[PDB]
């Protein structure tokens, strides 16, 4: 078993899918969602470990006989938990949602194919559906459990890298597997870039075709052109955005405090005073705990005003006075 | 500081009577609480009020306490044979410097005055083969517990060369056994010869000394 | 409901670390006080310690060879004495106080033993009656550990029968005496039998007690 | 109510008028959406999820809240759109000896995720000691049982809720109510009503080309300008039908 080391490439423009299934034309909408930052900075490998899924990965493949076949995802890839498991045959594209106890060395043999050996197990099965030359690109994201399956094909002649060109991504599937994914893998008989939280200035054309997009947080020019609503700015000075130091770290301070409050005399006392005589203690210098009073559940009723139980335990008193 | 004195400290009542306890604080608990445990031979402390005034759980009702200021006390309306442990008052508050304990109170059948039946047994020569020589004082069925023994070899008072042994509350006739054991080397055994244990107890006017000769 | 460690022996001179765990995230905001009893004697209160605090108090006897220190990451509370003796073979506690009930918990208890520690059988010597009722006994002494199990003509005379529990010698072996009033009429027309029993050591001895 | 069940529906006509009616239901409780126009709505999917707590529990069943079963069972997103029920099972999930089928988690490494499902039957570990799979102090069983008897409270009988979860995306629609859909009308001046998208204009047939899977068309102020007509998958324009000043 060996694997070939991995390489870097720029990511030049790609990564730039419609956010969303509405008809737009000849507007340039603005967006904010997990895009492939212009410019990134995409692990290469030649045909395969076990990458990180971190929030959202764009995949990249230039094939001409679907050399790649699939992907696998999941958190362990073990029998432990679930795991999802596409691979697109001919013109089946065969989707599966069980717990496998995947092989170390899946393998698919061809030309007819009639050898495939990638998991030992399948059990506990939740959802199933069936649907270089050519580079295939693909984005995969998982947000409030729906997993999203963007893809694109172009006819490209370039194996040194990833085309310096522009193009749009057109949605596949959606799904609610509803599965933590953090790993995956893919499947051979390509390029991986990592998805972070971006603002993009997406440009619909007249058919409502994606031609071009502005990465807000790139840099100053593409921030001043997010800023305008347009690709062209003419000669000037534009105020774009705020800049604004970020705490270093955290400082809290209080004071020599030493004690206890003795809350037990006024909660667990033996017997209670009449209502008319409603016994009053002052607390003063000593320390008290608040998210032990309302974990135990004893309590029939625990309302509060003026301030919330949870921000209780973090904060500072002149003097508490209680009233039984 | 602040010192817990019990009273009585042994507390001789029958079953079905109600008992009392009385806890004096030295000082009073401005910010402390008190507690009342009872604790058996062979066994954990068993914790019985807490608060001074609140009964634990599965306590039976017939247990209560009261008091404030420098002196409390605890009551109990019916005394049953499972009652006569020993009984404690602990002062406890947040403050860790708030936690000191009474001497202890203990609680036994009541029961006429029953004098000791003293006897006082040699070693064995097997024992002294051995080259050591323990003599024997024993004082069985007698009530109360309290009683007092003191070693004579020669008419001379032996002080931190004997143990005693004393068992519970016989569950028959309510008396005490008591087992005071001297041990000497063999060669100061051999350099006396009458040896005696003198027992002081309450059941007895006078106190009754048990003595033998060695070698008759 | 806090766990302890576990029953320790020690030789004399040396160190013991109590623990005392203690469950879920109600560590620092509680109160834990460490006490002991010896037996045969009162409670006597060591120290205490607030974990949110870190600073622990001890008793004016016990200052310098005892140390209490808590950790938050296991949630237990660690007593520790040094420079062991016999004296401090008691058995200890932790109770742990809340901030919201006057109702100190209390741990299952740990015994401490400082002495000598082997496996012996235990040597019986028939303490003979004086020459209407005498007594007669068994001392079974310097064995260790406990428990022994004594009866006379094995089980059959029970009547009278006094087995005082074991005193702790000075040399850390145990002695124990088991006695039996009988009348003066059956000292010689009843063979007296006393059965010792170690499981510890298993051993078992039957010695017949004879009236001098 | 860890192992609450979750069922998907799709492509099937459903009416919400019946359960509505019907009184036999404790709790009916609707959030962005009401039961009286639930009846003339569509969606693109539908997600029902049923488990059994105590009465007590049911606060815990709602957007924003906070629990033992709300952070380690069943957790609502704050978007949340559907409408939960729930009716009393004292009389069927509780047993004279106690009902112990049910059980309900009480410990986690940190509250769910909103739809976020677990099983694990793993000891939990409450202290540093390693619990290798062994139940002991600090190891607690990550799961705890109801009693669930007759003679126990209305607090702690046993109730049965469901939620209702309706998804609407920019997908076609699939689950929609039961009302007939009737004859199309261009090029007039009409009171429109594309899956439950309502709205007046004049449905004129349009030019554009809409993609496969598109649905709405949105206009620069957010007002949906052209649609696709679910049962002909032609696209038709939305043009406000006529307005203006009145000068005397
Ligand atoms: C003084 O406080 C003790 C214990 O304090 C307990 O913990 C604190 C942090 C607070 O949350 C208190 O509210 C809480 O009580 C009280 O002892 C407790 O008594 C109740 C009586 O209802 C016991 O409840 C029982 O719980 C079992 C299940 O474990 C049920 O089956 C029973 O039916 C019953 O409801 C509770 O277990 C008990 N707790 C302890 C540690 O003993 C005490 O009553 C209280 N006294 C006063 C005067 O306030
Ligand atoms: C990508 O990262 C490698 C090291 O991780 C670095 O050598 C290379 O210059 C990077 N490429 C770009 C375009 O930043
Ligand atoms: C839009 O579609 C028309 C229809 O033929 C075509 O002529 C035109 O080139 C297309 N433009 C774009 C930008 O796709
Ligand atoms: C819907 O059904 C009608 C009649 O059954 C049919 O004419 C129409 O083609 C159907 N719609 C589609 C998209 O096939």
């Amino acid at each position: 078993r060996t694997q070939l080391p991995p390489a870097y490439t720029n990511s030049f423009t790609r990564g730039v899918y419609y956010p969303d299934k509405v008809f737009r034309s000849s507007v340039l909408h603005s967006t904010q969602d997990l895009f492939l930052p212009f410019f990134s900075n995409v692990t290469w490998f030649h045909a395969n470990p076990v990458l990180p899924f971190n929030d959202g990965v764009y995949f990249a493949s230039t094939e001409k006989s679907n050399i790649i076949r699939g992907w696998i995802f999941g958190t362990t890839l073990d029998s432990k938990t679930q795991s999802l498991l596409i691979v697109n045959n001919a013109t089946n594209v065969v989707i599966k949602v069980c717990e496998f106890q995947f092989c170390n060395d899946p393998f698919l043999g061809v030309w007819m194919e009639s050898e495939f050996r990638v998991y030992s197990s399948a059990n506990n099965c939740t959802f199933e559906y069936v649907s270089f030359k050519n580079l295939r690109e693909f984005v995969f994201k998982n947000i409030d459990g729906y997993f999203k399956i963007y893809s694109k094909h172009t006819p490209i002649n370039l194996v040194r890298g990833l085309p310096q060109g522009f193009s749009a991504l057109e949605p596949l599937v959606d799904l609610p597997i509803g599965i933590n994914i953090t790993r995956f893998q893919t499947l051979h008989i390509y390029y991986v870039g990592y998805l972070q939280p971006r603002t993009f200035l997406l440009k619909y054309n007249e058919n409502g075709t994606i031609t071009d997009a502005v990465d807000c947080a790139l840099d100053p020019l593409s921030e001043t052109k997010c800023t305008l609503k347009s690709f062209t700015v003419e000669k000037g000075i534009y105020q774009t955005s705020n800049f604004r130091v970020q705490p270093t770290e955290s400082i809290v301070r209080f004071p020599n405090i030493t004690n206890l409050c003795p809350f037990g005399e006024v909660f667990n006392a033996t017997r209670f005073a009449s209502v008319y005589a409603w016994n009053r203690k002052r607390i003063s210098n000593c320390v008290a705990d608040y998210s032990v009073l309302y974990n135990s559940a004893s309590f029939s009723t625990f309302k509060c005003y003026g301030v919330s139980p949870t921000k209780l335990n973090d904060l500072c008193f002149t003097n508490v006075y209680a009233d039984s | 500081d602040i010192v817990m004195t019990q009273s009585p400290g042994t507390l001789s009542l029958s079953p079905g009577e109600r008992a009392t306890l009385s806890c004096r604080a030295s000082q009073s608990f401005t910010s402390s609480y008190l507690a009342w445990y009872q604790q058996k031979p062979g066994q954990a402390p068993r914790l019985l009020i807490y608060g001074a005034s609140s009964r634990a759980t599965g306590i039976p009702d017939r247990f209560s306490g009261t008091g404030s200021g420098t002196d409390f006390t605890l009551t109990i309306s019916r005394l049953e044979p499972e009652d006569f442990a020993v009984y404690y008052c602990q002062q406890y508050g947040t403050s860790p410097r708030m936690y000191t304990f009474g001497q202890g109170t203990k609680v036994d059948i009541k029961r006429t005055v029953a004098a000791p039946s003293v006897f006082i047994f040699p070693p064995s020569d097997e024992q002294l083969k051995s080259g050591t020589a323990s003599v024997v004082c024993l004082l069985n069925n007698f009530y109360p517990r309290e009683a007092k023994v003191q070693w004579k070899v020669d008419n001379a008072l032996q002080s931190g060369n004997s143990q005693e042994s004393v068992t519970e509350q016989d569950s028959k006739d309510s008396t005490y056994s008591l087992s005071s054991t001297l041990t000497l080397s063999k060669a100061d055994y051999e350099k006396h010869k009458v040896y005696a244990c003198e027992v002081t107890h309450q059941g007895l006017s006078s106190p009754v000394t048990k003595s033998f000769n060695r070698g008759e | 409901q806090l766990v302890q460690s576990g029953a320790e022996v020690k030789k004399p001179g040396s160190s013991v670390k109590v623990s005392c765990k203690a469950s879920r995230g109600t560590f620092n905001t509680y109160v834990f006080t460490w006490v002991r009893q010896a037996p045969g004697q009162g409670l006597e209160w060591m120290g205490g310690i607030i974990p949110f605090f870190g600073t622990a108090d001890y008793a004016q006897k016990f200052q310098g060879r005892v140390t209490i220190t808590a950790d938050d990451s296991t949630s237990t509370a660690y007593m520790e004495l040094s420079s062991l003796r016999s004296e401090d073979t008691a058995v200890y506690y932790c109770s742990r106080l809340s901030q919201w009930d006057l109702l100190p918990m209390w741990g299952q208890g740990t015994l401490v033993t400082v002495s000598s520690a082997s496996t012996k059988g235990p040597s019986v010597f028939p303490l003979a009656p004086s020459s209407g009722t005498a007594a007669l006994g068994c001392l079974v002494k310097d064995y260790f550990p406990e428990p022994v199990t004594v009866s006379w003509n094995s089980g059959a005379l029970t009547s009278g029968v006094h087995t005082f529990p074991a005193v702790l010698q000075s040399s850390g072996l145990y002695s124990l005496s088991s006695v039996v009033t009988v009348p003066s009429s059956s000292l010689g027309t009843q063979t007296y039998i006393c059965n010792v029993n170690h499981k510890p050591s298993n051993t078992k001895v039957d010695k017949k007690v004879e009236p001098k | 109510v860890y192992a609450w069940n979750r069922k998907r529906i799709s492509n099937c006509v459903a009416d919400y008028s019946v359960l509505y009616n019907s009184a036999s239901f404790s709790t009916f409780k609707c959030y962005g959406v009401s039961p009286t126009k639930l009846n003339d709505l569509c969606f693109t999917n539908v997600y029902a999820d049923s488990f059994v707590i105590r009465g007590d529990e049911v606060r815990q069943i709602a957007p924003g809240q906070t629990g033992n079963i709300a952070d380690y069972n069943y957790k609502l997103p704050d978007d949340f759109t559907g409408c939960v029920i729930a009716w009393n099972s004292n009389n069927l999930d509780s047993k004279v000896g106690g009902n112990y089928n049910y059980l309900y988690r009480l410990f986690r490494k940190s509250n769910l995720k909103p739809f976020e499902r677990d099983i694990s039957t793993e000891i939990y570990q409450a202290g540093s000691t390693p619990c290798n799979g062994v139940k002991g102090f600090n190891c607690y069983f990550p799961l705890q049982s109801y009693g669930f008897q007759p003679t126990y409270g209305v607090g702690y009988q046993p109730y049965r809720v469901v939620v209702l979860s309706f998804e609407l995306l920019h997908a076609p629609a699939t689950v929609c109510g039961p009302k007939k859909s009737t004859n199309l009308v261009k090029n007039k001046c009409v009171n429109f009503n594309f899956n439950g998208l309502t709205g007046t204009g004049v449905l004129t047939e349009s030019n554009k080309k809409f993609l496969p899977f598109q649905q709405f068309g949105r206009d620069i102020a957010d007002t949906t300008d052209a649609v696709r007509d679910p049962q002909t998958l032609e696209i038709l324009d939305i043009t406000p039908c006529s307005f203006g000043g009145v000068s005397v």
